């Protein structure tokens, strides 16, 4: 039944594959290999030569075909590739053929394109395949950063799987203030909206990464400083509620380091003993950026005249 | 929070024995017939760990130079089988392969340098065949491949590394393409692709490597990017980034070691993606190949960058200085 069907299964695969090989070497380029792939190919999306020849169906067929019937044979792909998607989203040969595709239309629709993505997006919001092809299509359309900074949040507020949106929130961010490290008042803005996060869940580790770059990507100002030990005691707040939260642990160490790494050694060290109590696995790490810590110390120590 | 448990009659041993029994064995079927268009490489995954537990003479070298020599294009480029069509992946694992048989000359080595070459992009990346798909997994394979051959210097490798650093991320890690999100696997083809070509100094190693060491989880098992189950060949593709960069040591070998292990069928030989689940040859190569990685006594040292035996890249002169 089960196991003796997909013998059935392999040798009508087995079947249809050797029937496209054949008619390839005979130069049959001709919609025959297009059903006989649609079949193998459903299946089995990563079995890159078949891709292969529906593309030189297609542009063999393109030669010979009318533009309303070449038209009507990239519709086809379109929803044949859809289809595809829908069984493995996450095929790289289903996704380069579409890009392939959609890259020499005459006419594309690329808001329908964009349309798709967020379809997939909603069923999985981690799917790096789409997103690449989201920001391709993006691309093509000449869709401007700030619309698709609208689109990152809110992915990041409706729910919580967010390391995908934060990324491309980190490659949206430089472009709108493209020099040859964010602006003050853009990095304050995001600082404001990661501490949501993290707050809001704070087992969310993609919020904490994201915070920890933001603590690189910009001597304090007033207003800096004075959010950075806001934040500092908001970490602290929440080491009382979370105690095994190492996230809060490691971002209260970085903070300090963010306002006064020699002012703050004390308490550096001690939080240093903690979170290595909390997170042991990563003990070695701890060890070597306590280290490299205490080694820019003696230096900012050395600096004194 | 997602993670496996292990169960408390795990295997906690290395069956050896049993793994290269059901190496020999394999492709004696439906996965097998199913998984032709990766022939190549499944060969490869094979061969190398089947040498890396010193039982390479149990495969059939004469077959496999033959079909090697077979899947070699008028181009120059090699396919996975027989009849499939030729790419850098199936390249890679050729040449990969006659180096560990010593039999580079099988194939014509002048046309697989004109291949390679002749699929770099004008901004330095590498698609992986006539049909333009563009992922650093290619510059990798390309500089992987040239550096077997002695040829590194047939491709623009200024270029080459200006592309793949600017698929680098705020996290540290890299992407298949410029703003491509980091994980595991592209992270070991562009820190491989940099150790290659003596770029491991634009690596933010600190940064990098912090990301890496976070995807153990507390089954001890790694992931390969945030918030995702573990899976046994991260054992390979996170711990040899860390190697290449000078932070191994970051993760919990110990624990890290039970979960390989524990992924291990006792039946059967072979390594799963997790415990309990059907083993195959890819997850096989990784969990050994992890477990060397992390100093086991009965397995070869093995090359971080080229995932072959260490002896035999000491033997071909190719052996790419890491951070430490
Ligand atoms: C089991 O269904 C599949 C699914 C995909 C593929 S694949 O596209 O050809 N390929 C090779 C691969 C080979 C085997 C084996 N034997 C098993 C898995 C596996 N994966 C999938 C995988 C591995 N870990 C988790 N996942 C989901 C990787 C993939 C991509 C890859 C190729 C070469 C080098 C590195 C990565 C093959 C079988
Ligand atoms: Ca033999
Ligand atoms: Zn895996």
């Amino acid at each position: 039944a089960k196991r003796l069907e997909r013998e059935q299964k392999l040798k009508l695969y087995q079947s249809a594959t050797q029937a496209v090989f054949q008619k390839r070497q005979a130069g049959e380029l001709d919609e025959s290999v297009l059903e006989l792939t649609s079949q193998i190919l459903g299946a089995n999306p990563d079995f890159a030569t078949l891709w292969n020849c529906r593309r030189e169906v297609l542009q063999h067929l393109e030669t010979e075909k009318s533009p309303e019937e070449s038209a009507a044979l990239v519709k086809a792909e379109l929803g044949f590739l859809e289809s595809c998607l829908r069984v493995n989203p996450k095929s790289y040969g289903t996704w380069h053929h579409r890009c392939w595709l959609l890259s020499r239309l005459p006419e594309p629709n690329w808001a329908r394109e964009l349309e798709l993505c967020a379809r997939f997006l909603e069923a999985d919001e981690r799917n790096f395949h789409c997103w690449d092809y989201r920001r391709f299509v993006a691309a093509q359309a000449a869709v401007a950063p700030a619309e698709e900074l609208a689109f990152t949040d809110s992915l990041i507020t409706r729910n919580f799987s967010n390391y995908s949106s934060w990324h491309y929130r980190s490659c949206l961010l430089p472009q709108l203030h493209p020099q040859p490290r964010l602006p003050e008042n853009v990095l304050l803005k995001e600082l404001e909206l990661v501490q949501n996060a993290f707050f809001t869940d704070p087992n969310d580790q993609s919020a904490w990464f994201y915070h920890r770059w933001l603590l690189g990507a910009g001597e304090l100002s007033v207003e800096k400083s004075t959010v950075l030990q806001s934040e500092l005691e908001s970490c602290k707040e929440l080491q009382e509620l979370e105690p095994e939260n190492k996230w809060c642990l490691l971002t209260i160490i970085l903070l300090m380091r963010a306002l006064d790494p020699l002012l703050y050694e004390k308490e550096t060290l001690q939080y240093f003993s903690t979170l290595k109590a909390v997170d042991p696995m990563r003990a070695a790490y701890l060890d070597d950026l306590r280290s490299k810590f205490l080694l820019e110390n003696s230096v900012l120590k050395m600096e004194y005249a | 929070q997602k993670d496996v448990t292990i169960k408390s009659d795990a295997p906690d041993t290395l069956l050896l024995e049993k793994h290269a029994d059901y190496i020999a064995s394999y492709g004696s079927d439906y996965e097998y017939c199913m998984s032709e268009y990766l022939r190549m490489s499944g060969v490869y995954w094979g061969l190398t760990v089947m040498d890396l537990m010193g039982q390479l003479h149990r495969m059939n070298k004469e077959e496999i130079l033959v079909f090697i020599k077979s899947c070699q294009h008028e181009c120059g480029g090699v396919s996975a089988s027989i009849g499939h069509d030729p790419h850098l992946l199936y390249t890679l694992s050729a040449v990969q392969i006659l180096t560990l048989y010593d039999s580079i000359h099988v194939i014509n080595v002048d046309k697989v340098v004109a291949y390679v070459q002749s699929l770099q992009k004008e901004d330095g990346s590498f698609a992986g065949d006539i049909w333009g798909e563009i992922d650093t997994r290619f510059s990798f394979c390309a500089v992987a491949t040239l550096a077997l051959l002695g040829k590194l210097d047939a491709i623009n490798v200024e270029k080459a590394i200006e592309f793949v650093l600017s698929c680098m991320n705020f996290d540290g890690g890299f992407g298949c393409r410029p703003g491509s999100e980091s994980h595991a696997g592209q992270i070991y083809c562009c820190t491989g692709f940099l150790a290659i070509t003596s770029q491991l100094h634009q690596v933010n190693s600190d940064l990098l490597g912090w990301w890496l060491c976070e995807r153990q989880l507390p089954s001890g098992g790694l992931n390969g990017r945030p918030e995702k189950l573990p899976d046994v060949c991260y054992s390979w593709w996170v711990l040899a980034s860390l190697k290449i960069i000078g932070r191994l040591h970051w993760i919990d070998r110990e624990k890290l070691r039970s979960f390989i292990l524990a992924c291990q069928d006792e039946e059967t030989g072979g390594f799963a993606d997790r415990p309990g689940d059907m083993v195959d040859p890819f997850h096989t190569l990784f969990g050994i190949a992890g477990l060397s990685l992390l100093g086991e006594e009965q397995i070869k040292p093995v090359s971080p960058v080229f995932c072959m035996p260490e002896e035999v890249l000491q033997r071909v002169n190719v052996q790419p200085e890491l951070v430490s």
